[PDB]
């Protein structure tokens, strides 16, 4: 195949994975045991979805997955529950001591000592693979883990795969769904760390994930289940493709192709159409056009900023169900026609299309209502600059007065490198400015 | 990280000490002879935090009893839960400490430390991942003071990766056996600033204006006192011992509420303020709660926290009410009170949430706050530690003991520097 | 010398051996190093029998040390009622002034000595008299917010 490998790094990553594979299964008609009726090929298989899937002698469906979590608690969820018997035990990888919100603990003190393991485990896994194209890894940026072990896993997946792509679905912190005061600090930390390695970073910002769920599916509370039921419902969007064939972004290679003109500007802007409350069941269906209108309305990002405020690089349509490809080139004529995208000079001011003809799955358990067809926009704007200069604000706030680096410094980490991480954020929101004005 | 190792040092230490074992025991379910009985099985899921399992479905305490006065042994096992303790961790000497900090830091203290390490070696080579300490000590005193930090040094210096945490009970006239105490605290918190991650603060002047002023107890006693300690002891470590979402622990705590490392040294509070057997604490609301909690008179430390800023905050709600309103509520205070709180640590004020709540309550909050305003605890001792050592007065007493003079200098300047140090995060501004 | 003897009975509470070293012509007024006498000592230590005494053989109520600190300086502060009233009866300075600008009351009030601050106020202590950093006993009161402490200073 060209098979891809998930990596789940963390409480958040490990949680939306636990929710992405669940979906991805329902998509696919395997089973929680790993079965698979539908399509009868006796062991391995070449069809799409063996990219994400291995197939055994017994005609098991095995995720190609690792998950890693520097202490147990939500990694001994997923050995206990439904899907026990879908994953790789041996990929199900726990420390006993967490990095304490920390991200040198997570880099440095914690994350060395099992590191070597999950990088064998890793090689266990790409081994199996006949044409491995790279890595999907997700994260939280707030997180001792999912910030410090992760920059600590892509700096040496990077020495050892040299040519593989490596794409992140990473969790931007927001104040109504936190756990730290230092979040801003690991943030900025693990992204400086990180730049270099990362091909390709879906940024999902908490905060507009929980107003969704509070606005379009009228729950006042979100749980961390809300969230990543409608987050998995994204990454399933923008992964279907190298799951099933297509002619848009086939492969990892080409997200950086279609999404990505310059290699430190590799954060695109996710938005999805439509969000409806499963109680909403006998809703009015939207057509191409409504959903289509729908992804260029800031409610429906998956990271809040004000595209209007400016510029487009790329712009990928991502249609799942039915959706006739002349509504599609109608619809987009309509959003040039009478919207004010503006468009970099220098970049095709094209919109490229996929459709997956496949209605949407939504999972039993969810907050979704069926829909008859859906629609992710991946966009390189300038305007996602405004949630770096955000988590810049904070952090600066605290450094200036030095308030919690102590905790860093304590844990093999140098104050140097907080000044080091900032500058780098710093050159990254001038590199906006400088694309677009 | 699961395992707290216990330790309560002196007459105080291991009064308030034992209350914390019969508090928790209760609410855990485990009865005085370390068997469980209760009705949720929430109350075993993290037992291990505070509790070894014994042979034959079994707890008992992971907590070390330590004087060096033999007489708070008897009283210990003595009480209601006496029993439970593992005897071979009772550790004390023949002759006390007379209230003299240098007789427990250095003399008789020094003599038995060593005899205390064994059993606290003991205790953590038994621990899956043991996850810091806690002691329980008065600062006024000799034993809990002097052998109190002692025993804090030579921890931190053989697990020096483990977290340190004391409830550390502060000296006040109003409740007062000598006028020595201002040395022994100030000697004390020379020692806490260094040696310690996180200190409660529980001042004895404060607990006697709650039960005095608020409870009307016209004379109050340590029972009384002891009441509070234990109330703000089981509410500040709910959260390790139940589940929870926030998976807390003693380095989580101290990770984002101590942004210096020598500003440490928490404010505790409670809702509502009860007395011992009175029942009166009833339509309690969640408007009322969050109140309560950040007033002053529910401070467990006598210092005004409108006096300050605060640093960092976490506030702990207990039992069923509405999430929805905690919320609206807690976003209230902190609008209505911007003042109050630094600009320049966005998001320091922390909610958490537990479903199971103490005994004889449905609701109740505890308060922990990381204020500059406790800077007036510490200008009250200095200002008695001066008084009596310009004076010159009993310094013989220490002296005596091989301590140098200097020493009484130095804590003093310490603790004046630690002062200072609030101000000036006190007055800093964003800009 | 019996004054270094007397000194050291004073402070240690030997009765008898205050009686007889006296009898044997010891300096009632014997000072130490730092200007101590037998009486500062005593009313340091809380021996209420040794001061009584020693006034009744001419100890100097008001005498200072080095430091200008009285014996009710001492007994203020270290918080022996008794010897406090023995000393106002015979004829103490409610209102001396020692080198850091304390009075008794500055002293009593510091150390929360509540009943001897009731004392000194009925015998006379100046409430508006300033330390060197200009805070009366009241000032004390209220910035260590005792309550306790200013009621009583507003009478
Ligand atoms: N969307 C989403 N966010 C989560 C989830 N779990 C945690 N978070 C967010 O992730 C950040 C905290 O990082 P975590 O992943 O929980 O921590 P960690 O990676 O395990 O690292 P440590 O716990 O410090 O060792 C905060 O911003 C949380 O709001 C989740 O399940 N879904
Ligand atoms: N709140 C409280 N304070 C106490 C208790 N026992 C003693 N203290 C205080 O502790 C100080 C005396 O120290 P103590 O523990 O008795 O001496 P130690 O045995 O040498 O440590 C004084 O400030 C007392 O008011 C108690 O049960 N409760
Ligand atoms: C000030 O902001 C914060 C403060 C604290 C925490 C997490 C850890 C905690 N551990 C305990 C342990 C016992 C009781 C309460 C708590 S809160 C996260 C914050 O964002
Ligand atoms: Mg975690």
């Amino acid at each position: 195949m060209r098979e891809c490998i998930s990596i789940h790094v963390g409480q958040a990553g490990v949680q939306i994975g636990n929710a992405c594979w669940e979906l991805y299964c329902l998509e696919h008609g395997i089973q929680p045991d790993g079965q698979m009726p539908s399509d009868k090929t006796i062991g391995g298989g070449d069809d799409s979805f063996n990219t994400f899937f291995s197939e055994t002698g017994a005609g098991k469906h095995v995720p190609r997955a690792v998950f890693v979590d520097l202490e147990p608690t939500v990694i001994d969820e997923v050995r206990t529950g439904t899907y026990r018997q879908l994953f790789h035990p041996e990929q199900l990888i726990t420390g006993k001591e967490d990095a304490a919100n920390n991200y040198a603990r997570g880099h440095y003190t914690i994350g060395k000592e099992i590191i070597d393991l999950v990088l064998d485990r890793i090689r266990k896994l790409a081994d199996q693979c006949t044409g491995l194209q790279g890595f999907l890894v997700f994260h939280s940026f707030g997180g001792g883990t999912g910030s410090g072990f992760t920059s600590l896993l892509m700096e040496r997946l990077s020495v050892d795969y040299g040519k593989k792509s490596k794409l992140e679905f990473s969790i931007y912190p927001a104040p109504q769904v936190s756990t730290a005061v230092v979040e801003p600090y690991n943030s900025i930390l693990t992204t400086h760390t990180t730049l270099e390695h990362s091909d390709c970073a879906f940024m999902v910002d908490n905060e507009a994930i929980y107003d969704i769920c509070r606005r379009n599916l009228d729950i006042e509370r979100p749980t961390y289940t809300n969230l990543n039921r409608l987050i998995s419902q994204i990454v399933s969007s923008i992964t279907a493709s190298l799951r099933f064939d297509g002619a848009l972004n086939v492969d990892l290679t080409e997200f950086q192709t279609n999404l990505v003109p310059y290699p430190r500007i590799h954060f695109p802007l996710a938005t999805y159409a439509p969000v409806i409350s499963a109680e909403k069941a006998y809703h009015e269906q939207l057509s191409v056009a409504e959903i289509t209108n729908a992804c260029f309305e800031p409610a429906n990002q998956m990271v809040k900023c004000d595209p209007r405020h400016g510029k487009y690089m790329a712009c990928c349509l991502l249609y799942r169900g039915d959706v006739v490809p002349k509504d599609v080139n109608a619809a987009i004529a309509t959003i040039k026609t009478k919207r004010s995208i503006q468009f970099v000079d220098w970049c095709p001011t094209g919109f490229k299309v996929g459709i997956n003809y496949q209605p949407p799955t939504v999972v039993p358990g969810g907050d979704l209502a069926k829909v008859q067809r859906a629609v992710c926009m991946l966009s390189n704007t300038t305007a996602i600059a405004e949630a770096w200069a955000r988590l810049d604000h904070k952090f600066d706030l605290m450094y200036a007065k030095r308030a919690f680096v102590h905790w860093y410094v304590g844990e093999g980490m140098e104050e140097g490198e907080f000044s080091e991480a900032r500058e780098d954020m710093a050159a990254l929101e001038k590199d906006y400015e400088e694309v677009g004005v | 990280m699961r395992e707290i190792v216990h330790i309560q040092a002196g007459q105080c230490g291991n009064q308030i000490g034992a209350k914390f074992w019969e508090v928790i025991s209760d609410e855990h379910g485990i009865d005085p002879t370390g068997s469980y009985h209760g009705d949720s099985d929430l109350q075993l899921e993290r037992i291990n935090v505070y509790y070894n399992e014994a042979t034959g479905n079994k707890y008992v305490p992971r907590a070390i009893l330590v004087d060096l006065e033999p007489g708070t042994m008897d009283s210990v096992r003595s009480g209601p839960f006496g029993q439970i303790f593992r005897p071979d961790n009772f550790v004390f000497g023949q002759s006390g400490a007379g209230n003299n900090w240098a007789k427990g830091h250095y003399t008789e203290g020094a003599e038995l430390v060593d005899s205390v390490l064994d059993v606290v070696r003991k205790e953590s080579e038994s621990c899956d991942c043991l996850q810091g300490f806690q002691l329980t000590h008065s600062l006024g005193g000799g034993t809990g003071s002097g052998m109190g930090t002692l025993l804090i040094s030579k921890i931190r210096e053989e697990y020096p990766d483990r977290i340190m945490n004391t409830f550390s009970v502060m000296p006040s006239p109003k409740v007062s056996d000598t006028v020595v105490e201002p040395y022994n605290a100030t000697l004390s918190v020379h020692q806490l600033v260094e040696n310690t991650d996180e200190t409660y603060c529980i001042d004895n002047e404060a607990l006697y204006d709650i039960c005095f002023r608020t409870l009307k107890l016209t004379t109050p006693t340590y029972g009384d006192l002891n009441h509070l300690v234990s109330a703000t002891m089981s509410g500040v470590t709910t959260c390790l011992r139940f589940p929870g979402q926030l998976n807390a622990d003693l380095r989580k705590l101290a990770v984002n509420m101590v942004p210096f490392p020598r500003l440490h040294f928490f404010m505790p509070g409670f809702a509502p303020l009860t007395s011992r057997g009175s029942q009166q604490y009833r339509a309690l609301t969640v408007p009322e709660l969050t109140q309560q909690m950040f007033d002053s008179k529910n401070m467990m430390a006598a210092c005004d926290p409108r006096h300050g800023r605060y640093l960092t905050v976490a506030a702990i709600f207990r039992g069923r009410m509405s999430m929805k309103e905690v919320d609206e509520q807690m976003l209230n205070v902190q609008n209505k009170n911007s003042s109050y709180f630094v600009e320049w640590i966005p998001n320091n004020v922390k909610t958490a949430v537990c479903d199971i709540p103490p005994r004889g309550l449905k609701m109740s909050a505890t308060f922990i706050g990381n204020s500059t305003a406790i800077q007036e605890l510490f200008k009250r001792i200095s200002e008695q530690f001066t008084a009596m050592f310009r004076r010159k007065a009993f310094l013989h007493w220490y002296t005596g003991e091989g301590m140098d003079e200097m020493e009484f200098t130095e804590a003093e300047s310490n603790m004046n520097d630690l002062v200072s140090e609030y101000q000036q995060y006190q007055d800093a501004t964003a800009d | 010398d019996l004054g270094k003897k007397l000194l050291e009975a004073a402070r240690a509470g030997q009765d008898d051996e205050v009686r007889i070293l006296m009898a044997n012509g010891a300096d009632v007024n014997a000072t130490d190093a730092s200007g101590l006498t037998p009486l500062h000592l005593a009313a340091t230590y809380g021996h209420l029998e040794i001061v009584e005494v020693l006034l009744k053989h001419g100890a100097d109520v008001n005498a200072i040390d080095i430091m200008g600190s009285t014996p009710l300086h001492l007994a203020a502060l270290i918080g022996h009622l008794e010897i406090v009233e023995v000393l106002l009866k015979h004829g103490a300075d409610v209102n001396a002034v020692d080198t850091w600008g304390d009075t008794p009351l500055h002293l009593a009030a510091i150390m929360g000595h509540l009943e001897i601050v009731e004392v000194l106020l009925k015998h006379g202590a100046d409430v508006n008299a300033q330390d060197k950093f200009g805070k009366t006993a009241f000032d004390i009161s209220i910035d260590n917010g005792n309550e306790d402490l200013a009621e009583i200073l507003q009478k």
